């Protein structure tokens, strides 16, 4: 240790005018005791099998050398505090050095973790390591398929379970897709089965077939082992079709699910724009297709509602800028559905869903950038769509923020 | 200090702190280094050049330091190659004399074997009818025992400790794979049943007084069903429990810890019975005898004690090491105790007379694992250099070095037949070595010429998911068990 | 992180205890280093009656400590035990809540049920089944 | 015997320190929770020790209230024979 | 950097939006 | 910091690559505790010798009178080898064949009726 730190300590104690040989005598004695303890604290690190040298190793190394592990305070009578340590304090250099005494009481205590249990598994089966989650990772000859027959049978069982005849079968197959480590090298056949399926499954609008395939896409995405952005060029136009397509079946009975089909598709769409991101290829391409779906005149209202759902779930900054200028076209579309008597078509249902989603999204956008003053009739400057009900939604959001 | 060998780097930094006299007067390791003699095994072809440079009076003072502080043990040999000298050096007082490794060692098993000791040499306990009932069901397991070899590689069943936020410091498994003990840093021992049979305590003394003995099933009528768990926690150590050892009759758990006591826990009442206070210092290991009466405990005070579960004081003190006795292992005949240590030596100790009969040097780090061959003829040792050195016991000359592991090899075991040595380290790997092709060849020179058979002796590596392999166990049907505490 | 929450669930419970004991006929808004000092003396005090009352009972060949082992333990720390019935009956006495449990769901896993393969005769039935 | 009559009145009276926290630091030292009233006396004896220091550091703060400092803990623990240390870093 | 493998993956080089079935009939 | 960056070099010179962040903070807390008990005893020894300046012989006295009490060591090799040969000369005792659970005398074991208070 440096001697110019030992003279600062001495003159801040009342011992002034110390010589350099007196001061060098202090810094070779205490630097030996640090070296004697750190060599002795490495014994507790090597028998604790942790190669870490935690803060408690010096507490036992001090107690071994008959020195109290008491730090920051030394009791000359020893009777109140013996060789038991006080685990020091939580330290940071960047601390506040003054807290309020009721701030420490009102904070929630951390959760005591689970107790130690003994689980057994298999490192090796007769020499081979299994891929369980407890483990880390002139005629030309007749060729063999690159899948095994156990793997091909597994693919057949998982695909016949993922078409959702039974719900428990689906859910396991979805978890099996979500965490099989060896599901690479089978992934082309899964991507092709998804893509091909949606395209011949929108020829007749079979909603379950589609809701099961979208859940299969979601189960494919959250698997951490497999490399997906080689196959996302097949995955993205499948989800795009699910959100922006018309429904060939009866829309009114399942339009509630249809909103969820567009709900699940817009979730996985913004999750795909969150991952796999490079410069100006994926997110901007689907944003441009969503905007030209919106600005297109005389749309199908199923497509229009799907395009709205897609443009709505894109995050914080997207919605505010995109909706701002449109504050009139949406209202005019709602007014046309209202005026024309035609009720047996799906136009009225599409209009109500679109208006509710646009209004609900507007409430956070308004709650997010501006105070909640004049929540009664100022929204009449924005054609009076949600008005006081929008203000009530903003108030509910403020109450949720207060609860947080 | 700069022109020293690279494996002395942790030794010199303790010396850089030592600059005063009173700093060294309370170290007690350099105090014993200053009074002992470095052994320094050299050949007679090189000693003639050394003594022709020291007997002259031109130097006359470095020769005085040599003949005061250094022993020199001379042996006759062809000169060893640099990679053969590198295999058998690395210890303070290194490369001990051949006159230490020439004593007669009874390395054979008990019951003719001429290398076997008599049954009345060490007073071993009787074999009871419940202990004779154990060996009847033990040979039913031996019927299903597979011959492992280099072809039928064994299956490894890893018993990982999942949460383990108190640090797991000690594992032991019973000889039949029925119990698994865990020594933890929160000063607890935790017994787990791995068979589908919950851990029961015996009934209280009021309940045993109303039942009768004799009968025919009193080993079942006394077990309390009110107390039946898959886990029993044992409290009473005031420190992290470093050793854990079962008795061969599946009672009598042993545990040693930082507080300097060895504790004998019952497995019928699940309480503590005795606290053996002989060390004032952390007892780093303990093990029962394979016959279950004696036990050896090695601690920080550089001795290993021999206890008997009947005396509060030890019977033998094995006091020749210069650093901490890290490991203590009994021979399969329990007449000999191998104690690895932190001064890079492994020493066999006769239970009679307490004499060191073998000194095995050649490790570069502190020895953290020892195991014996089931023949009793060989001894595998592992240390922090990642080297598994296979020693003979009747000869005591090494050269067979298994050097596949990277970090500290903390667990070794041979197979039940002896066909495979399993090694587990902090590299999170369970390596399997061919323990038949390693001893196939097996003096007047003290060495057998080092080969590089490590690549040929590897059968598999078996990387583990972030989990240091603390224990390795072989089921009696030759199935590898391992326990790790996933980090 | 549930690893450091093994220690911080009980040390930050002792921080609420000292913050509740320095408010009873006393302070508000204490210094930060003065709270981690006093809760370090509190943990070192519970750990010292743990080690010494276990030592006094095990000296008398017992395993669990009675009342007579703690009233000799507190005497050897200089406590004056007789003042403790008056301290327990305060009107300012408060109770600090115990810390929450990490496994709030307890059993939230549907699991993956797959069975194939049996056991060779060197593996008993109580070891885990061979996987798919 | 007052202290036996006192401990028999501790099936009620949750103290200031919880028994899940007092019992944690007792289990760390080998003391196991046989009787929960035994924990509440140790939790009361550890409260009274900290309370006697904070009540005597208040007298060393009135001469120089409203803030507990290290220069108030220093003369308060000096009659106890405990030399407290300033971090000085 | 324009020779990076991703540039050539056909998700970043194909107008796959045109595929999404818009009111198929 | 100044003195905390030298503490990370004392550990790295001892080969300690991995350590907790609270390890440096409490070795500095021990090093501060050790120098304020050498220098506290140094001015006690200076007032004994009646000199107004605490010079280097006072710190030489306060180091070697604190190292004579605080930092002890295990037993020496000439002490361990004398108590070994005094103990290893005694022959091993024979074992009674059916004594039961082999234990020390009951005043050396931890097996007592182990009472507790009646709840009332």
């Amino acid at each position: 240790l440096p001697s110019e730190s030992m003279k600062v300590v001495a003159e801040s104690m009342g011992i002034a005018q110390i010589q350099e040989e007196t001061c060098q005598l202090l810094t070779d004695e205490v630097s030996y005791r640090i070296k004697e303890i750190a060599q002795d604290a490495l014994k507790f690190m090597h028998m604790g099998k942790r190669q870490k040298l935690t803060t408690s190793d010096i507490d036992y190394a001090l107690k071994l050398k008959n020195v109290e592990p008491l730090y920051g305070f030394h009791a000359q009578e020893f009777i109140p505090f013996r060789f038991a340590s006080g685990g020091g304090r939580e330290l940071y250099f960047y601390e506040e050095k003054e807290v309020d005494l009721s701030d420490i009481i009102n904070t929630p205590l951390p959760r005591v973790p689970l107790d130690v249990c003994l689980k057994a598994h298999w490192l090796s089966i007769e020499g081979c390591q299994p891929a369980i989650p407890e483990n880390p990772p002139r005629l030309k000859p007749r060729s063999i398929h690159e899948l095994s027959v156990e793997q091909q049978l597994y693919y057949k069982e998982i695909t016949e379970a993922c078409v959702g005849s039974c719900e428990a079968k689906r859910a396991e197959a979805l978890q099996s897709i979500a965490t099989d480590p060896g599901l690479y090298q089978m992934l082309p056949r899964f991507s092709t089965f998804i893509s091909e399926g949606v395209r011949v499954n929108v020829v007749q609008n079979n909603l379950a077939l589609l809701i099961y395939l979208m859940r299969m896409v979601k189960a494919l995405m959250d698997n951490p082992t497999l490399y997906l952005e080689k196959y996302v060029h097949e995955l993205i136009p499948a989800v795009m079709t699910c959100i922006v397509s018309r429904q060939l079946c009866l829309r009114p009975d399942v339009d509630n699910h249809w909103a969820l089909r567009d709900f699940a598709a817009r979730l996985v769409a913004q999750i795909c724009k969150h991952f796999s991101t490079t410069t100006n290829n994926i997110q901007s391409r689907i944003t441009k297709t969503f905007t030209k779906s919106w600005v297109d005149e005389k749309t199908p209202w199923t497509t229009r509602y799907g395009s709205i759902a897609g443009l709505a779930e894109l995050g914080h900054d997207v919605i505010k800028t995109l909706i701002l200028p449109r504050l009139q076209q949406e209202g005019e579309r709602i007014r046309s559905v209202l005026d024309g008597p035609v009720l047996s078509n799906i136009d009225r249902i599409g209009a109500d869903h679109v208006q509710s989603l646009l209004l609900k999204h507007c409430a956070p956008v308004l709650a997010k950038l501006r105070p909640p003053p004049d929540n009664q009739d100022a929204y009449r400057a924005e054609f009076g769509s949600l008005g006081p009900l929008l203000c009530s939604q903003v108030v509910k959001a403020r109450a949720q923020a207060a609860l947080q | 200090h700069g022109d020293q060998e690279c494996y002395y780097q942790d030794d010199l930094r303790v010396l850089s702190s030592l600059t005063k006299k009173e700093h060294m007067k309370g170290n007690e390791t350099m105090l014993d280094f200053r009074t002992s003699k470095f052994v320094l095994r050299i050949s007679r072809d090189s000693y003639q050049l050394l003594k022709r440079h020291l007997q002259e009076k031109q130097n006359n003072q470095i020769w005085n330091i040599v003949q005061e502080h250094l022993y020199i043990d001379i042996f006759d040999g062809m000169p060893r190659s640099k990679q053969q000298i590198d295999a058998m050096v690395g210890s303070l007082a290194g490369e001990a004399k051949r006159e230490a490794n020439k004593s007669k060692v009874f390395f054979g098993l008990l019951k003719q074997d001429p290398n076997a000791p008599p049954q009345n040499r060490i007073p071993l306990p009787e074999l009871k009818d419940s202990d004779k009932l154990d060996k009847i069901m033990n040979m039913k397991e031996t019927t299903k025992r597979v011959r492992l070899g280099p072809d039928c590689l064994p299956s490894i069943c890893f018993y990982t400790f999942l949460n383990a936020y108190q640090g797991l410091t000690a594992v032991d498994v019973t000889d039949d794979s029925s119990l698994i003990a865990g020594g933890f840093a929160d000063s607890t021992v935790r017994v787990w049943s791995v068979t589908p049979k919950k851990l029961r305590s015996v009934k209280q003394a009021s309940d045993l007084s109303l039942i009768d003995k004799e009968s025919d099933d009193v080993l079942e009528r006394i077990m309390d069903e009110k107390t039946a768990s898959e886990l029993k926690i044992l409290y009473g150590h005031s420190g992290p429990v470093y050793g854990a050892s079962f008795s061969p009759d599946r009672n009598y758990l042993l545990s040693s810890s930082e507080d300097g006591t060895v504790r004998l826990w019952s497995l019928q009442t699940f309480t503590c019975l005795v606290g053996y206070k002989g060390h004032n210092y952390p007892v780093w290991d303990t093990q029962f005898s394979p016959y279950g009466y004696y036990f050896v405990s090695g601690g920080h005070d550089r001795v290993a004690r021999l206890w008997a579960t009947d005396h509060y004081q030890p019977l033998r003190i094995f006091a020749g090491h210069l650093a901490d006795v890290n490991c203590t292992r009994f021979h399969p005949n329990s007449n000999y105790v191998a104690t690895g240590s932190a001064d890079r030596t492994v020493r066999l100790w006769d239970v009679l007379n307490g004499n060191c009969v073998r000194i095995f040097t050649g490790h570069k780090g502190p020895i953290h694992s020892l195991t014996f061959s089931p023949n009793g003829r060989f001894l595998a040792t592992g240390a922090t250099d990642g080297r598994v050195l296979l020693w003979d016991i009747g000869h005591g000359l090494m050269v067979g070095e298994l050097k596949g592991h990277t970090d500290t090899v903390c667990s070794l075991r041979f197979s039940r037949d002896g066909e495979i040595l399993a090694s587990g380290s902090m590299d999170n790997t369970v390596r399997l070595w061919d323990a038949i092709k390693a001893f196939e060849d097996l003096t007047a020179t003290g060495h057998i010429n080092l080969p590089e058979n490590s690549q040929e002796l590897l059968l598999g590596t078996y990387m583990t998911k972030s989990t240091p392999v603390v224990h390795l166990h072989f089921t009696r049907r030759n199935l590898v068990l391992a326990a790790g505490a996933y980090s | 992180n549930p690893a450091d929450n093994y220690h911080l669930a009980r040390r930050r419970t002792l921080q609420v205890v000292v913050s509740s004991l320095l408010t009873e006929a006393g302070f508000e808004s204490a210094e930060k280093a003065s709270v981690e000092t006093l809760t370090e003396m509190l943990q070192s005090y519970i750990s010292e009656i743990g080690r010494s009352a276990k030592s006094y009972c095990e000296h008398t060949a017992r395993t669990q400590p009675t009342l007579s082992d703690i009233v000799v333990t507190l005497v050897e720390m200089g406590f004056n035990v007789d003042t403790l019935p008056a301290y327990a009956k305060r009107s300012q006495r408060m109770v600090i809540t115990a810390p929450p449990v990490t496994n709030q769901p307890v059993t939230p896993k549907a699991l993956t049920a797959g069975q194939n393969r049996p056991h060779p005769p060197h593996i008993p039935s109580h070891f885990p089944e061979f996987p798919d | 015997t007052p202290l036996v009559d006192f401990l028999m009145q501790l099936e009620d009276y949750t103290p200031t320190i919880p028994d899940a926290v007092t019992g944690y630091y007792l289990n760390r030292a080998g003391f196991e929770a046989s009787d929960p009233r035994i924990i509440r006396l140790i939790s009361l004896a550890a409260q009274k020790f900290i309370s006697d220091i904070a009540n005597d550091a208040l007298q060393h703060c009135k001469m120089k209230k409203y803030t507990l400092t290290m220069e108030d803990l220093t003369p308060a623990l000096s009659e106890y024979g405990i030399n407290v240390k300033k971090p000085h870093y | 950097d324009l020779l990076a493998d991703e540039n050539f993956l056909m998700v970043t080089q194909l107008h796959w939006e045109d595929d999404i079935i818009w009111d198929g009939e | 910091p100044k003195d905390a960056q030298m503490m990370a070099q004392i550990l790295k010179d001892m080969g300690i690559t991995e350590y907790e962040p609270r390890v440096i903070n409490q070795m500095l807390e021990f090093a501060f505790r050790y120098v304020t008990t050498i220098l506290d005893d140094a001015k006690i020894y200076s007032s004994h010798a009646k000199k107004a300046t605490v010079d280097a012989d006072d710190v030489r006295l306060a180091i070697q009178c604190r190292a004579d009490q605080s930092f002890t060591s295990p037993p020496p090799r000439d002490f361990l080898l004398d108590i070994a040969r005094q103990r290893n000369q005694t022959p091993l005792p024979l074992i009674k064949p059916y004594s039961g659970p082999r234990l020390p005398p009951d005043r050396y074991c931890l097996t007592a009726p182990n009472y507790r208070l009646k709840s009332l």
